[PDB]
């Protein structure tokens, strides 16, 4: 019974499902060309759109013009842009490479 | 408690009072019978000279050999127990722990003449001091935490019993107790082929000495013919030493202490020796 | 003779009070996964039809 | 000071015991224990009961005589005047 | 005390005062409620804090929160339910943990007794306030009621209430103080516990025959440690039991409305451990003497050691101090009742007749019934 | 002890652990930080409560609710800067209060100094939840930065920092939960303290010399009770004089902003008296690495009594062993302005190599020190 009981008490605090509502389904937008912007915030804002979730960075990342797709934006953005970019930080100066923009 | 031999050897007072010759004629009808009887001497004695005049009543009287049914005797019960007999006048409480072993003939009868060796003995008036060897002879000399103890070995026909017996004043009581069953138990895990030694040699020495005079000498005689038989082993003793060795101990004394039911028996001021079930919590370590 | 189950088991198990230790772990082990496995089938068919374990089968993967 | 050794003195009392495991856990559990159990029921019972008694008439009672009076209105009154 | 790991930290001499504390002999179950108010003590600040993780002190959140408790916190239902259940059966113990007190005449104990007195005062407060937290119907005009009763007093009473309210009424301020106090307050109960406890160690635990037990003692460590944590399983079930299949039964109050302050429930009580108090208090027509009576009531159990009028500490052997005690029994039951019974008149007699017995029984006739026996037995 | 009310409640006679405690004669001014943390503590809890009571914890309330407190409650304003320069006031005592336990080696007391360094330990965690509670932008991102810094760990990193934060970020129930530790913990502080002290009456205090005291002793009641309340009353004044002219000097962070998790300040470090450790991380490029020296930094403190290698105690006759010592304070104070400092390649230098040396000195001179005086003098 002990066992059951400790985590019990621990399980509480480990996670609720109202946060676990969250991780988003949806993503799904929107923006156009450059705007950038794009960001919401939400812990998370699948993605899905398909598939994706799996990131480039925060705030729209929202992928690499969605593999040449959509994205938001499909980088170049506005000033500085999506993915290279750069917006790194401040904004300079290694952009969103690694190499493949992945 | 319930054997013949859980009694008194003079008997309770009111039979000395009833006892009337009758019975005696027929007790010495009965048990002076041979083989039980055996004669024994030492001295300038040699045998044959001793044979002949051995000879003629008794030859004899007889010291006869019928029957008296066979042998009366019969194995007997071991009652893990207490009795307090609690009185608060006098000075010192005495007390006594015990815990049952095997009889006279047996293998394991030697390895444990070593381990109360081991664990010695202490008294008040010893030139020995707080640098003695014995763990309980330098501890309880410290504090003078008991006056005095010894460690007893008694065994009958087919039993034995183990334990010690230390005075000691009443509020110090419970400290003994503790401190004993610290040597017991370090014993039957922690022990160790050099304390061993110590123990071997003493035996060596108290064996041989008691050796010296007459009668000694004669008065073991006698007892052994009843006992192991014919068998004075004398050198042989020694053979049976060497076989002592650090797993002969802590395999012989892993049966009769680790986890056992303790006999115990005070005489007030008893009180502060603690209530039974403390004593066989105390027997097995918990590894502390 | 022989031992007794329990006069082998004590000589054993019991004695070191490790093992006496160590086999009360294994023994709560092996115990929670066949005891709580037992105790919902017991539930489960006092009720049947009254859940979707039952009743999810009418609709589920349409 | 210390609680064990100065307590009281007692002369002469002597005390018998067992290992617990020589003897039972259940010496004659029912057998010798339900007539115990009796005998010691009704020593008290005459000495606490009648109270209780006596309260639980008040509440019956109690309710009663309070259903009359709300329940029925046309009870001292009846619908004539 | 050779290599005895008990001196070597000092602090576990000072655990000898558990584990080889004399005790009598002969004790009966009666005697397990000392544990047991400590387990449902600590059994509470645990399940007690890890609500306050999840709730919040608000006018506007409060209620929403104990909601969003019950339905999406994982495991989150239980604990809620064995935090206010965990009260009941605390009180269930603590009424016994007197009981025992007179029937056997532990009072001669004199100190003793007294930091027994408020140490029940306190609790009194603390498992009122917290009732107050879901601002829920109940909470907020049963809040109203028993606070604008102080009222009472001559002059300084028309601002010390509304000092404690901050305000003209029970808004929001006067919620989020209600939780600071109910949040610290059982601490301070735990640190005057280890007090009541102390006192107690220097003369021993009385015994059933109310005779001096000093030639009989045992160890407690091998014996009665065993004995609670027996009494203290019992618990568990008989909190289990209650919390797991019927979770409301005790749980009376039927309100989870969230506080209106201009509608009015119909009938309005405290929950049942307090109801014979407040039903000590209809009697009394007149306002101000209406509520001394209730701060008398439990007072009168410090006034009772001065009646100790007999030679012999037990009741086990006065059958009148006996045959009288169980009347008092069914004249608290009876008050419990009553106070739960709307105020007609087949009722409202009843109250004030059961009231004045009540002390008569404390206050008269007990001191009494001792007087008699002494001349009885020639004594 | 003939009417001597000291015993006859024993409580008293626990509380002739104070009044007859005997002391060294001399004793430096040094001494009196014994009192002047416990006066800082209690003075905490009181001016701690008063504001739980108009405070509340919510995203959208706690903010708004610091600003009603500094606006509209009566003496509202004193109370907030009582409390945050309460803190702040509260370490500069502490540390010296470890200063003294060097250099006159008062850690030859072996247990003592352990439940030492815990009681350290605690506060500093304390200290720091609360400094969330305002919720403003500082608190937010400087909560992030420490706890998320917990991912380190192999592999149950991920996890366990997730469990904390009760979801993916830092939003409600993680500051929910910060206010319920933050009120219990302090009571725990006050539990140990009074262990803390227990076990100092059994060996008495040291004295400045290094030498025991035995045949020099005086009461405590007449003598050191007065030089205790000079000390308490020098604190107020730099209490009062800093909260009450000077509000916002040493409360160097500058943001009130409400946390907007999108924007990011500039600059981003913790309040004073933690800059240097968290200037210590700074150093290790590798970051797991990097971690522990963080949580090594502190409890070297517990392995300093291994290196006790001369045979004096003190550090008042050792001019080298005391020519060390002082530089490890400007090592210290080094530290402290340096993560005060961005990370441009004039500083960064620095702190690599200050962190070495930091523990050069513990760790390898100071045991030296001791090694070659005792060959000096021929001992
Ligand atoms: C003797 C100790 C305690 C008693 C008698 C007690 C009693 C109560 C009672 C009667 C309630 C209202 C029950 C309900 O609303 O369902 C309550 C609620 C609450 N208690 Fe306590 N409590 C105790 C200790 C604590 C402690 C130590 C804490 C915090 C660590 C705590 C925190 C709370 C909170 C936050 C609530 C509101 C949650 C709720 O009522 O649903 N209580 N307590
Ligand atoms: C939270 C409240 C309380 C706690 C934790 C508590 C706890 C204890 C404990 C553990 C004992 C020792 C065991 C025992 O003697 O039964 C004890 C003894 C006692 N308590 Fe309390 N108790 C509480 C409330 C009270 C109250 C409210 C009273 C009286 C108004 C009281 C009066 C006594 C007395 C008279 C004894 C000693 C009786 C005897 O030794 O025969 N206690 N209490
Ligand atoms: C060693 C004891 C304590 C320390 C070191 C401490 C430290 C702090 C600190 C550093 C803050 C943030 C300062 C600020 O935001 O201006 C704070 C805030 C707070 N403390 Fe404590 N505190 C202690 C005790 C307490 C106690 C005992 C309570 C409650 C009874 C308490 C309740 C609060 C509250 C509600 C806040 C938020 C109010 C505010 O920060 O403006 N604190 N405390
Ligand atoms: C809230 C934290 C603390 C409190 C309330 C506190 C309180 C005290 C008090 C009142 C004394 C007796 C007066 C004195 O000996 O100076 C003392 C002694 C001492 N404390 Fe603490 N102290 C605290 C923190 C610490 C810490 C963090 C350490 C070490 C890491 C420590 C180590 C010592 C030592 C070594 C002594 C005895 C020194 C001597 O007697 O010469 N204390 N403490
Ligand atoms: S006070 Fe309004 S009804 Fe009693």
């Amino acid at each position: 019974a002990a066992k059951n009981v400790v985590s019990q008490f621990v399980s509480s605090m480990s996670a609720s499902a109202d946060v676990l509502a969250m991780s988003k389904i949806e993503i799904k937008l929107s923006d156009i060309p450059e705007g950038k912007n794009m960001a919401f915030k939400w812990r998370g804002k699948d993605q899905e759109a398909a598939v994706e979730v799996s990131q480039l960075r925060d705030p729209q990342h929202d992928l690499e013009r969605v593999k040449k797709p959509e994205w938001v934006i499909l980088i170049g953005v506005c000033t500085h842009l999506g993915c290279v970019p750069i917006a790194n930080a401040g904004d300079f100066g290694g952009y969103y490479c690694p190499c493949h923009g992945s | 408690q319930g054997t013949p031999l859980a009694q008194s050897v003079e008997g309770p007072s009111e039979n000395v009072r009833k006892l009337s010759r009758a019975d005696l004629t027929e007790y010495l009808s009965r048990h002076y019978k041979a083989p039980r009887m055996v004669l024994a001497a030492a001295g300038g004695l040699e045998h044959r000279q001793l044979l002949d005049l051995a000879q003629k009543h008794f030859s004899g009287l007889s010291g006869t050999y019928d029957e008296d049914a066979v042998p009366t005797l019969s194995p007997c019960r071991f009652t893990g127990s207490q009795i307090c007999h609690r009185e608060d006048g006098l000075p010192l409480a005495h007390v006594a722990i015990a815990v049952e072993g095997p009889g006279w003939a047996h293998p394991d009868n030697v390895a444990l003449q070593v381990a109360n060796a081991i664990i010695g003995h202490y008294d008040c008036t010893y030139g020995g001091g707080a640098h003695l060897s014995s763990p309980l002879a330098s501890i309880a000399a410290t504090n003078k935490l008991c006056q005095s103890f010894q460690t007893f070995n008694i065994c009958y026909a087919d039993t034995g019993l183990l334990g010690a017996h230390f005075v000691c004043d009443h509020m110090s009581i419970d400290d003994m107790m503790f401190v004993l069953q610290g040597q017991w138990m370090r014993l039957c895990t922690s022990a160790t082929e050099s304390e061993v030694l110590r123990g071997k040699n003493l035996l060596r020495n108290a064996l041989v000495s008691h050796l010296d005079g007459t009668t000694p000498v004669c008065e073991d005689i006698g007892r052994s013919l009843l006992t192991y038989g014919r068998r004075i082993p004398l050198a042989e003793w020694e053979s049976r030493i060497a076989e002592v060795d650090a797993r002969v101990v802590r395999e012989v004394c892993s049966k009769y202490f680790y986890d056992q039911c303790p006999a115990v028996a005070g005489f007030g001021p008893i009180e502060q020796l603690p209530d039974y079930n403390r004593i066989r919590s105390g027997m097995f370590w918990l590894r502390f | 003779v022989a031992p007794t189950l329990t006069a082998r088991l004590y000589s054993l198990l019991f004695r070191r009070t490790s093992t006496f230790a160590l086999t009360i772990v294994v023994g709560a082990l092996f115990f929670e996964r066949a005891f709580d496995q037992g105790a919902d089938a017991i539930y489960e068919h006092i009720n049947e039809g009254k859940l979707w374990k039952h009743i999810k089968h009418k609709y589920e993967n349409k | 000071g210390r609680q064990f050794g100065h307590l009281t003195r007692v002369r002469h009392v002597i005390t018998y015991s067992l290992s617990p495991f020589e003897q039972r856990a259940f010496p004659h559990y029912f057998s010798k224990g339900i007539p115990n159990v009796l005998r010691r029921t009704r020593a008290c019972i005459l000495r606490v009961a009648p109270p209780f008694v006596a309260f639980y008439l008040v509440y019956t009672w109690g309710t009663q005589e309070f259903e009359k009076s709300k329940r029925k209105n046309p009870a001292a009154y009846e619908n004539d005047r | 005390m050779t290599n005895i790991r008990k001196s070597h930290p000092l602090m576990k001499i000072v655990n000898n005062a558990f584990i080889d504390l004399p005790a009598p002999s002969n004790i009966s179950s009666w005697w397990n409620f000392g544990s047991l108010l400590g387990i449902c003590l600590i059994l509470q600040i645990l399940t007690g804090l890890f609500l306050a993780m999840h709730y919040t002190s608000d006018t506007t959140t409060a209620f929403s929160s104990v909601t969003h408790i019950c339905r999406d916190v994982n495991y989150g239902w239980i604990i809620r339910y064995m935090h206010a259940n965990g009260a009941s059966m605390f009180f269930i113990c603590l009424y016994m943990h007197v009981g025992r007190g007179l029937y056997y005449g532990s009072y001669t104990f004199l100190e003793t007794w007294n930091i027994g007195v408020i140490l029940l005062l306190t609790v009194m407060a603390t498992a009122f306030m917290g009732y107050v937290l879901p601002w829920g119907q109940m909470s907020f005009w049963g809040a109203t009621v028993i606070t604008n009763l102080l009222s009472a007093i001559p002059y300084i009473g028309t601002n010390l209430v509304e000092w404690i309210w901050g305000g003209f009424s029970v808004d929001k301020a006067t919620l989020t103080r209600f939780f600071a106090f109910h949040f610290i307050l059982p601490f301070i109960i735990m640190a005057i516990a280890m007090v009541h406890l102390l006192f107690l160690h220097e003369t021993g635990s009385n015994n059933p025959t109310g005779i001096s037990s000093d030639v009989d003692k045992i160890p407690f460590h091998p014996y009665y440690t065993i004995k609670d944590i027996l009494g203290a399983l019992l618990l568990i079930l008989a909190l289990m039991l209650l919390v797991l299949f019927a979770p409301d039964l005790l749980g009376d109050p039927d309100n989870y409305t969230p506080a209106n302050p201009l509608n009015t429930p119909p009938h309005i009580k405290p929950e049942w451990y307090f109801l014979f108090a407040y039903a000590i208090l209809r009697s009394i027509p007149n306002k101000l003497g209406g509520v001394l009576a209730l701060a008398f009531s439990i007072l009168i159990l410090a006034l009772i050691p001065l009646l100790h009028t007999s030679k012999q500490r037990s009741m086990m052997f006065r059958p009148l101090s006996q045959c009288l005690f169980w009347a008092l029994v069914a004249d608290l039951l009876t008050l419990t009742w009553i106070g739960g019974q709307p105020v007609e008149h087949p009722y409202i007699t009843i109250g004030q007749l059961a009231s004045v017995l009540y002390f008569l029984l404390i206050l008269v006739l007990m001191p009494t019934a001792g007087t008699i026996e002494n001349k009885l037995l020639k004594w």
